[PDB]
RNA sequence: AUAUUGGCGAGAGACCGAUAGCGAACAAGUACAGUGAUGGAAAGAUGAAAAGAACUUUGAAAAGAGAGUGAAAAAGUACGUGAAAUUGUUGAAAGGGAAGGGCAUUUGAUCAGACA
RNA sequence: CGUGGAGGUCAGUGACGAAGCCUAGACCGUAAGGUCGGGUCGAACGGCCUCUAGUGCAGAUCUUGGUGGUAGUAGCAAAUAUUCAAAUGAGAACUUUGAAGACUGAAGUGGGGAAAGGUUCCACGUCAACAGCAGUUGGACGUGGGUUAGUCGAUCCUAAGAGAUGGGGAAGCUCCGUUUCAAAGGCCUGAUUUUAUGCAGGCCACCAUCGAAAGGGAAUCCGGUUAAGAUUCCGGAACCUGGAUAUGGAUUCUUCACGGUAACGUAACUGAAUGUGGAGACGUCGGCGCGAGCCCUGGGAGGAGUUAUCUUUUCUUCUUAAC
RNA sequence: GCUUGUGACGGCCCGUGAAAAUCCACAGGAAGGAAUAGUUUUCAUGCCAGGUCGUACUGAUAACCGCAGCAGGUCUCCAAG
RNA sequence: AAACUUUCAACAACGGAUCUCUUGGUUCUCGCAUCGAUGAAGAACGCAGCGAAAUGCGAUACGUAAUGUGAAUUGCAGAAUUCCGUGAAUCAUCGAAUCUUUGAACGCACAUUGCGCCCCUUGGUAUUCCAGGGGGCAUGCCUGUUUGAGCGUCAUUU
């Protein structure tokens, strides 16, 4: 939540399956927005967090809340 | 270790999740019988071997 | 110093895990499984050693396929579906 | 709720392929929501019934491609009958009642008689 | 009882050679069409310590007869012969030391 | 027509009865051991029904004491019965380098039968 | 005489209490044993005639399980060492904080990694077991959170070696062979303007592949930031590789740059096949020379300590990454 | 001075102290190219992109192997007066 | 005389014998013939509103379609439109599908979630570079098809 609202960055867990590029296209068609860069990582849940920074235009913590968690 | 390969995290990814106990609501069922968990594991007393 | 503190240098892996049967069982220089053989086309087994085979042969495991085969022969192997009737 | 079956295959392609988006949206907002909320057993249904749609859309799809092959050597192999390994090879039943042209002549010439003691 | 030491040596587990520095074979020119013939001149480029040798061998480059290009032979050197000399292989080659002469 | 300690489906027994019977009646080829091949356990039973002890009190708590449920808590998720070794308490007795035993009787305790 | 099971029978016993267990209470038998009372208990069980056997324990360093005396006993004594107070808490020799006394003494009891572990990391809650005293503490327990890369590693390469393939052995599981007695394969563009890519040359004959988280190897640094990540995030500032490309400059009417006697210079300054050269790329010890960081030190500008006495003093800050 | 780095040297050897990917250069001159305008991206500037997996912590008189929080064993870098 | 030791009993301990149970085991007998390149047996990782396992299943994940039944499921929450009904159910049946990563396991590898090639399509100003979607490429052998090789060899040109 703190990313969100400090740096503009959505936190989505995301399919294993799915590289880079893939979220990055997947976030950009499913929530209107553009996109900066996408780091991952694997959880050791063994579940895969990307790390989803919005271009300068969009703020992420204002798309939080539109997608509708808090 | 300390830089592991897919397969080896994976693994321990597993074993994370299994190490929960008893989640108490199984205690409640009809016929329960299952006391608590008898296939609990821990990191000092007995090692994965992989 | 044959006992405990040459035990101090047990520490590197003679075998892995098998992908064929998953058992630490797969040596590493010889790149084959001393489990079940891998990767000979062909699984070890052997007549002498019958624990083994009992536990490891089918019905072990979840018969994903072979499960369904003798109720699909108890119905002659019925193609297309069922029709219907009343109440 | 939770979609019908036969209600689904009266569609039209293109219904059930948006019908099918729509569930998804409204699953992607549920699994939103069942983190803010201590139970959330409605999504049990709704993931049910994507299941459903997509069943029917291939069901359709695949009876679409068994016509359009029915009647012909060769037709996918997913399509062909399953039976049983040793049952799919097995002479057929043309190529196993086939007899000698000699043999034939005897079957016809001299067959098994019914006959009877008594009298 | 066991097997004797010079039995062990046959199938050359710790026995082999302790190859990985040498310098390669020690070869004399295929006997080709120039030197059954008449002779081909080389020159040796540098004579050089071959690894558990005695005698130090001599890397020596020849025209390719067939292709525009060089092709280095290695001789077992012979007391006398220099880097920058010529050496002849052939039939109708000179007596010389270096040369290679039936 | 013959074979069959495997497979599927069935009917059976002068069979075993939880240390028995298959190793496994149970989350058993599990847990655990071994580098590996392999090795491989223990472990069933409250009650008809959880009615699984509200409430009061002492306690930091665990619990104890009451109360309550129940046919029974001399059934309290340590739970049917609940032997023995071995232990606590109470009561009785004996004991100058073991104890226990045999025949016999005193003393104490305890008891049957028979009288009519 | 006694046990488990079987045929017959007593229309046998029993929830108004079967079986079992307890009892220096009674009775029958020479004895194996039988019978009863009382207590406990809770669902089945026995007499007689016969049938049947996995049918009787004190021993087998017997098997499994349980239990003693030993005994509140051996012991809990290596690694110099502890102390006062507060706070917390039901409880403090042992937790937290402050004070003091010490230790490791940079060949560390410091700061990091490789293998191996796998969440032990971090927060909150927390003491039944566990930490051979304790416990309010923990690497324990409950619940959660946490591991961000074009530039760090892997990935590529090849080493000892491993190992498919035409093959040759072997009854066969498989053994041998690795470029080997093999018809072993693919790049550059041209020819297309039926059109997407057939033929036209010319090559090149290299013959799998796996095998290094210390060998070889394209390229990132400082500052800041977290409860827990950082050469990975934030900030700033770079670099390499692939792909596209236009603008500028350079060059040409002596077409493919000039200058320098030379070593060679430069912002550029076309170049296919084929060939060659170099780099990658390399032992060890010794003294000598130089660099960097550390060490020592003067002045000055700050801050701290000592000051009965003495000391223009003791201690410390004064830095500069890749590119 | 100390640690480290590096240079030109020197001693030693019946020891003379890897390989390959990869990068560049050169010899060659096939070819393609200007004046009504051509050639040039190894000069400068400019555009786009860079996947996958690991990354926590311990590394030891308690996080590894020795039945264990065992006086044992277990590869290494930094190093003040 | 206590204490202590020992013996007996009662109440209480410790331990789990004994009795009685039995969705198991064993053994006999009868009927039956069905694994797999249409990817088997086996492995690994996953999947539930709230599950660690056992059981089930596969990103359509304790299930989807169909069929029969005819009102449950149940530990709690839940739906509530589902109860004179194309209809409950952790139901039965099962003819239709889904079926991750693998495995004889098949593009090459594999202590790597490592590395190619080909077709169709979409995005990036792209036959060539990058990215997303879909579909493909193991080996031996048989019949056939096509393209070929060899003075092995027959004819036919001028
Ligand atoms: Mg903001
Ligand atoms: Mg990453
Ligand atoms: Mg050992
Ligand atoms: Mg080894
Ligand atoms: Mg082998
Ligand atoms: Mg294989
Ligand atoms: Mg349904
Ligand atoms: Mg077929
Ligand atoms: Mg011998
Ligand atoms: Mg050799
Ligand atoms: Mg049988
Ligand atoms: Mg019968
Ligand atoms: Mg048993
Ligand atoms: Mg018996
Ligand atoms: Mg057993
Ligand atoms: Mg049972
Ligand atoms: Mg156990
Ligand atoms: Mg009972
Ligand atoms: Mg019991
Ligand atoms: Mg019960
Ligand atoms: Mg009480
Ligand atoms: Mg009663
Ligand atoms: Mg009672
Ligand atoms: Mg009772
Ligand atoms: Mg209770
Ligand atoms: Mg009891
Ligand atoms: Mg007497
Ligand atoms: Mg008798
Ligand atoms: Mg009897
Ligand atoms: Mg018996
Ligand atoms: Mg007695
Ligand atoms: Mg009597
Ligand atoms: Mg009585
Ligand atoms: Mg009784
Ligand atoms: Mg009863
Ligand atoms: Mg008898
Ligand atoms: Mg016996
Ligand atoms: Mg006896
Ligand atoms: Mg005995
Ligand atoms: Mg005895
Ligand atoms: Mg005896
Ligand atoms: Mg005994
Ligand atoms: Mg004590
Ligand atoms: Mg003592
Ligand atoms: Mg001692
Ligand atoms: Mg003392
Ligand atoms: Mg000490
Ligand atoms: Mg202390
Ligand atoms: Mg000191
Ligand atoms: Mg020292
Ligand atoms: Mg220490
Ligand atoms: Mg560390
Ligand atoms: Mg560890
Ligand atoms: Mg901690
Ligand atoms: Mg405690
Ligand atoms: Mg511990
Ligand atoms: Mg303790
Ligand atoms: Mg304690
Ligand atoms: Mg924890
Ligand atoms: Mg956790
Ligand atoms: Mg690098
Ligand atoms: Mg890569
Ligand atoms: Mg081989
Ligand atoms: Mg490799
Ligand atoms: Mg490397
Ligand atoms: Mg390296
Ligand atoms: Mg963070
Ligand atoms: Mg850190
Ligand atoms: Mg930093
Ligand atoms: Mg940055
Ligand atoms: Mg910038
Ligand atoms: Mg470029
Ligand atoms: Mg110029
Ligand atoms: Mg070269
Ligand atoms: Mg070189
Ligand atoms: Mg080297
Ligand atoms: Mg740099
Ligand atoms: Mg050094
Ligand atoms: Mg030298
Ligand atoms: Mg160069
Ligand atoms: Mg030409
Ligand atoms: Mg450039
Ligand atoms: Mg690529
Ligand atoms: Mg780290
Ligand atoms: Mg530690
Ligand atoms: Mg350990
Ligand atoms: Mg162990
Ligand atoms: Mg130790
Ligand atoms: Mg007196
Ligand atoms: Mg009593
Ligand atoms: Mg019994
Ligand atoms: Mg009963
Ligand atoms: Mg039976
Ligand atoms: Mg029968
Ligand atoms: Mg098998
Ligand atoms: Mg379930
Ligand atoms: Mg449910
Ligand atoms: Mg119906
Ligand atoms: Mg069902
Ligand atoms: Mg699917
Ligand atoms: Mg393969
Ligand atoms: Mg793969
Ligand atoms: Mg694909
Ligand atoms: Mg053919
Ligand atoms: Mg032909
Ligand atoms: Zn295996």
């Amino acid at each position: 939540m703190k990313k969100v609202e400090d740096g503009n960055i959505l936190v989505f867990q995301v399919s294993m399956k799915a590289n880079k590029y893939q979220i990055k296209k997947a976030v950009k068609e499913l929530y209107e927005v553009d996109v900066l860069k996408v780091n991952t990582l694997v959880r050791p849940n063994g579940t895969k967090k990307a790390y989803v920074r919005l271009t300068a235009d969009y703020d992420a913590l204002d798309i939080a809340n539109r997608i509708g968690y808090i | 270790a300390a830089q592991k390969s897919f397969r080896i995290k994976q693994k321990m990814a597993k074993a994370k999740k299994q190490n929960r106990p008893l989640p108490q609501w199984i205690r409640l069922r009809t016929n329960n019988t299952i006391r608590y968990n008898a296939k609990r594991r821990n990191w000092r007393r007995t090692k994965m071997n992989i | 110093g044959k006992g405990t503190p040459s035990f101090g240098k047990r520490h590197n892996k003679s075998h892995t895990l098998c992908n064929r049967c998953g058992r630490r069982s797969f040596h590493v220089q010889k790149k084959t499984c001393s489990s079940c053989g891998y990767p000979a086309a062909k699984t070890r087994s052997y007549n002498w050693g019958a624990k083994a085979k009992r536990r490891h042969t089918t019905g072990t495991g979840r018969m994903r396929y072979l499960k369904h085969v003798s109720r699909r022969f108890k119905n002659g192997f019925q193609t297309g579906s069922a029709s219907k009737a009343s109440a | 709720a939770g979609v019908k079956a036969y209600e689904l295959r009266t569609k039209s392609k293109e219904q059930l392929a948006s019908q099918l988006v729509d569930l998804k949206k409204e699953l992607a907002e549920l699994k939103v929501q069942k983190l803010s909320r201590p139970s959330l057993p409605k999504i049990k249904t709704v993931r049910k019934s994507i299941a459903c749609v997509l069943t029917v859309i291939n069901e359709q799809q695949r009876e679409a491609v068994r016509q359009l092959y029915k009647g012909k050597k060769y037709q996918p192999k997913d399509l062909r009958a399953k039976k049983t390994r040793a049952l799919r090879r097995a002479l057929t039943k043309f190529e196993a009642s086939q007899v000698t042209e000699k043999q034939r002549k005897k079957q016809i010439a001299f067959p098994q008689r019914k006959y009877a003691i008594k009298a | 009882g066991r097997v004797i030491r010079n039995q062990r040596k046959g199938a050359g587990s710790i026995f082999t050679s302790h190859t990985r520095l040498r310098q390669g074979a020690a070869k004399l020119r295929t006997l080709d069409y120039a030197e059954r013939h008449g002779y081909i001149r080389g020159i040796v480029k540098q004579i050089v310590h071959d690894s558990g040798r005695g005698a130090p061998l001599a890397k020596v480059v020849f025209r390719d007869p067939y292709k525009y290009r060089l092709r280095e032979e290695i001789f077992i050197a012979n007391e006398g012969v220099h880097t920058g000399q010529f050496i002849y292989a052939g039939k109708k080659a000179s007596l010389n030391v270096g040369n290679v002469l039936p």
